[PDB]
């Protein structure tokens, strides 16, 4: 078993979450990349979208 | 032969001695090396989840600061606090001291060689 | 003022699958297959092996350590 207890930390910052914020531009930015070529709009043209699929989910 | 092997035992009885300061100087602080990838890798996921600012440069001031008994012992519970260890670690500080000895004892003395005593002053004068 | 970020061309692999075969070679080749077919088709030890191979739409997993 794993907890937290007592912290400090500075006043009305960005935290942690910005830090994936920043990741979420930059997947916005990998996505733009392949908006400018067409190669990436017809790398795109191979996505089928139907009601079942393969799910995974595990701990290691 | 003869001059290799008498250079030879001062060289090293001089090597010798380099190590044993050298020693002294590491084993001044706490010994770094750590034998282990448990704590270390879930002390930096911690870190990263606390978003305290720069966590070597926290652990640096704090090590020295708290010292290194209560900074390792601390260290090794890499979250969490609980029980008389989380007690005294919250409630952790510093010290100072205040006493009497030298200074009063020197007065005292003052007191002892006035005694019965002489009257010295200062006021008057020409101004 | 302002520092611009910048904007570049990165890992983006088009491979175009060019096939290129003989239109009678290949029809030996489907005629070739269909010999394969006929040799399962003699044995029921063939029979048996296409037996175990159904369709479905989906799997899944899950687990916890």
């Amino acid at each position: 078993t794993s907890v937290p207890t007592n912290q400090s930390v500075w006043g009305n910052v960005s935290t942690g979450l910005d830090a994936l914020i920043s990741g979420w531009a930059r997947v916005e930015q990998i996505k733009a990349a392949k908006a400018s070529t067409g190669q990436g709009r017809v790398e795109q043209a191979m996505t089928p979208e139907l009601d079942n699929g393969a799910a995974v989910v595990v701990e290691a | 032969m003869a001059n290799f092997l008498t250079k030879n035992f001062v060289w090293i009885l001089a090597a010798g001695v380099g190590v044993w300061f050298y020693q002294k100087a590491d084993n001044a602080a706490k010994t770094a090396t750590k034998p282990i990838a448990d704590f270390l890798a879930e002390l930096q996921f911690l870190v990263n989840g606390s978003n305290y600012v720069k966590f070597p440069n926290a652990g640096f001031v704090l090590t020295r600061d708290a010292l290194q008994d209560d900074f390792i012992a601390y260290d090794d519970r890499i979250k969490a606090w609980l029980g008389t260890h989380d007690r005294h670690k919250d409630f952790l500080a510093e010290i100072l001291d205040h006493e009497r000895r030298v200074k009063p004892v020197y007065r005292k003395l003052i007191g002892n060689i006035i005694d019965a005593s002489t009257i010295r002053a200062a006021s008057g004068v020409e101004l």
